RNA sequence: AAGUUGGGCACUCUAAGUUGACUGCCGGUGACAAACCGGAGGAAGGUGGGGAUGACGUCAAAUCAUCAUGCCCCUUAUGAUUUGGGCUACACACGUGCUACAAUGGACAAUACAAAGGGCAGCGAAACCGCGAGGUCAAGCAAUCCCAUAAAGUUGUUCUCAGUUCGGAUUGUAGUCUGCAACUCGACUACAUGAAGCUGGAAUCGCUAGUAAUCGUAGAUCAGCAUGCUACGGUGAAUACGUUC
């Protein structure tokens, strides 16, 4: 957490910034659990895990300032 | 006539001179009574002066270096005995009757490897 | 599976600080040095028999 | 030590009070290597004696050790094929060294909320009897003096 | 000029110091007698065993000896 | 004893008597002690019956409210039970933040042992 | 002011190269047996104080994951390369370590004295902009230059015996830095939050003089991240008559 550009991974930006044209919904196929939320995000899911999961996570208007796609957990407890 | 009384106690050298007159001890351009910081027993390094049957023999205006503070002290007590015996060489047979002039018994020692405080051992659990 | 790893390490996988330091005549990845590039048991048989310089035994 | 008689060689002079037996109880109140907080508290606990007692603490002090002075010891010894105690009278060098602990151990027990005043109520009320620590020396003073037993035991 | 010498062995550096002051003093040069700078060690305390039997270790050193020699008269008989 | 609800303690120093109120204590209590005729001199329940008026008018001016914004920590916290992390599944399943959830004596959030 | 600038003063430590401790002439008497208790003068006690040095051998103790390795298995996978999870997960059981329960204690400004270390893209000053974590520039550089103020304590103000001006466990906001990036999974700072806890049952350890305890200093590992780790100084006691268990 510093100044200077909260570090969206750039190929994800390449997908979204021209993906937002029409009214279609084909979401991510990313498994890059690093990037934050740019505010210009459209209604779409994601796939943010790579061992075995593509958890479709909602882009809904949460606290978008979190520097994480951390809505998808990794393990269980009980 | 007394000069060059070195004095060593616990990694803290001290070099002195002795000037005749009266007893007025001083180190490092400042006093003694309000330099030895806790040390209310400043008089108990002047105590070879007690046992040489004469207190106000000479003035010192001594020097000291290194160590702690009572490690930096208590060698002045050693350091004026060498130059004190060099002021008059009679005193070896009459200052070593209380056993005072020179002994360097102890310094700190090595932390022994795989221990914690150079004689202590770590606690072993059970049986 | 370590002779592949030495084949990785002298090459470069291009980021800045992804590399690490490995033993010269041995191949351990932990407890190596930087004064010698050897490692903590592979240093010892090369510190003995006089062949490395500098090294008296001990006990200062 | 199975080898005999480690030497003693301990020295204890003093700045003003002119007493070897006062630099001993500076060497037992001093915990954790801080001699730099002992006589600042000790001599500020003896100059407050004459403001609390009737006299100077010097002529009260030998009385204060004199009434706390322990007499008899019970060092247990399994005699000859049995097991019960024996009274031993203490050799005079050991007995003050046994004696001085009862000032400080009950100095940390009197809730006067100031240690240089809580500790000094056992030098006052020590030349005068029934203090804090005189109770233990009368408790162990009659431990085997009244309970006299096999007194032909060696150790 | 204050040429500096440093070596691992300790008798080698004194015989080198008396070699350089010998080759300086045999010519006209008012050289100082050779200067002992303090000799620095460094420590390598290391585990002997190959597996986890720790708390049984031994240490190594290496000791650089550092002398000092200075000439103050550049003569043609003391050039190199 | 007027600042927030009551300021209970009397005859202390005011610089720590303003710690019993919520939201201010021991280091911004030095800072918010900013008024002429206002200095800690063992007069907590004394020396002021009108001088106290300035040092809570400024607290009402002191934008972070003390006690009126007890709803905002549960606004933020309950907002973080949208299941991201760092409050999400330290409360919905209730483990504890501290990065080691069962190796040590984690009992500051656990009930008992 | 302090640069120790000159003097070139050289002695005083100092920093690595030398003379000399050993039962020696010692008093006893052990009856000549070596040795033992005593006295003298080396600063010096009777292997001056410590390390390094680990006998035949035991435990079919430990390691094929440092390496080497007899033999058996894997043979378009029991190999190979990425990305991304994991090694940290959790009602629990036990080792080690730390920080505390307070007034010989806490806060607060002022205020002295070390050793051992590293630093040629590394250590970084001085003065500078920040509540601090730090940011910019920036001369000097291996006893000399830098990190680098040691800290405990002294003199003095104050809280005045309380779940408390004791302690920071926990928990959100707002940053810094290292990095391609700090969510899983670092570290530090100030803003409030301020829990458990009153010197601990049965039991159980560690230590014989610079020794245990007390606060500190440095280092390797390492871009960044240790309460561990091996090293170093400062303050410094109590106790050992005895071999019965
Ligand atoms: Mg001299
Ligand atoms: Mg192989
Ligand atoms: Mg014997
Ligand atoms: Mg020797
Ligand atoms: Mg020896
Ligand atoms: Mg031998
Ligand atoms: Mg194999
Ligand atoms: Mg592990
Ligand atoms: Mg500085």
């Amino acid at each position: 957490s510093i100044k200077k550009g909260p570090f969206v991974d750039e190929h994800l930006m390449k997908k979204v910034e021209a993906q937002e044209g029409s009214e279609k919904k084909q979401v991510i196929k990313t498994w890059s659990r690093r990037s934050t939320i740019f505010p210009n995000f459209i209604g779409h899911t994601f796939a943010v895990y790579d061992g075995r999961k593509h958890v479709p996570v909602y882009v809904t208007e949460d606290m978008v300032g979190h520097k994480l796609g951390e809505f998808a957990p990794t393990r269980t407890f009980k | 006539v007394e000069y060059r009384g070195t004095g060593r106690r616990k990694n803290s050298v001290a070099r002195v001179r002795l000037v005749p007159g009266e007893g007025n001890i001083t180190v490092n351009n400042r006093d003694v009574r309000e330099y030895l910081p806790f040390e209310s027993l400043i008089l108990d390094l002047n105590q070879p002066f007690d046992v040489t049957e004469t207190k106000g023999n000479y003035d010192v205006l001594v020097n000291v270096h290194g160590g702690g503070f009572t490690g930096q002290a208590q060698a002045i007590r050693h350091g004026i005995a060498r130059a004190l015996l060099e002021a008059d060489p009679e005193y070896r047979g009459s200052l070593k009757r209380a056993g005072l002039l020179t002994r360097d018994p102890r310094m700190k020692e090595r932390k022994k490897p795989g221990l914690k405080a150079a004689r202590r051992s770590p606690q072993f659990s059970k049986r | 599976a370590k002779t592949s790893m030495v084949a990785k390490q002298q090459k470069k996988q291009k980021y800045a600080v992804r590399e690490y330091t490995r033993c010269e005549r041995c191949g351990r990845p932990h407890s190596v040095y930087r004064k010698f590039k050897l490692c903590r048991i592979c240093f010892r048989e090369l510190a003995y028999k006089g062949q490395i310089p500098g090294v008296r035994k001990a006990s200062w | 030590p199975r080898k005999g008689s480690v030497p003693k060689r301990d020295v204890l002079p003093d700045p003003i009070h002119n007493s070897k037996l006062v630099t001993k109880l500076i060497n037992k109140i001093m915990l954790d290597g801080k001699r730099g907080t002992a006589q600042r508290i000790l001599y500020s606990a003896f100059d407050l004696v004459e403001q609390r007692s009737g006299r100077d603490a010097l002529e009260v002090f030998e009385e204060a050790i004199n009434n706390i002075m322990p007499v008899l010891e019970v060092k247990a010894r399994r005699v000859g094929g049995s097991n019960y105690q024996v009274p031993v009278e203490v050799r005079p060098e050991r007995r003050t060294t046994l004696g001085l602990r009862w000032l400080v151990n009950y100095a940390r027990l009197r809730g006067e909320k100031t240690m240089e005043d809580r500790l000094a109520n056992e030098i006052l009320d020590a030349a005068n009897n029934t203090g804090g620590a005189v109770k233990k020396r009368e408790d162990t003073h009659k431990m085997a003096e009244a309970n006299k037993a096999f007194a032909h035991y060696r150790w | 000029i204050r040429i500096r010498l440093k070596a691992y062995d300790h008798r080698v550096i004194d015989q080198s110091a008396e070699k350089i002051v010998e080759t300086a003093k045999r010519s006209g040069a008012d050289v100082s007698g050779p200067i002992p700078l303090p000799t620095e060690k460094s420590v390598y305390t290391i585990i002997r065993a190959v597996h986890k039997y720790k708390d049984s270790r031994e240490q190594f050193e290496q000791r650089t000896h550092k002398r000092l020699i200075d000439i103050v008269n550049p003569t043609p008989k003391t050039v190199d | 004893a007027r600042i927030a609800g009551v300021d209970i303690p009397r005859e202390k120093r005011v610089v720590i008597s303003l710690t019993y109120i919520y939201g201010i204590g021991t280091s911004t209590a030095q800072k918010i002690l900013e008024e002429a005729n206002v200095s800690a001199d063992t007069r907590v329940k004394d020396l002021t019956d009108d001088e106290l008026g300035r040092i809570r008018e400024v607290v009402d001016g002191y934008k972070v409210e003390g006690d009126l914004r007890r709803e905002t920590n549960l606004n933020i916290k309950r907002l973080m039970e949208i299941s991201s992390y760092r409050g999400i599944r330290h409360r919905r399943g209730l483990p504890v933040r501290g990065q080691k959830t069962k190796n040590n004596a984690r009992t500051r959030k656990g009930p008992v042992k």
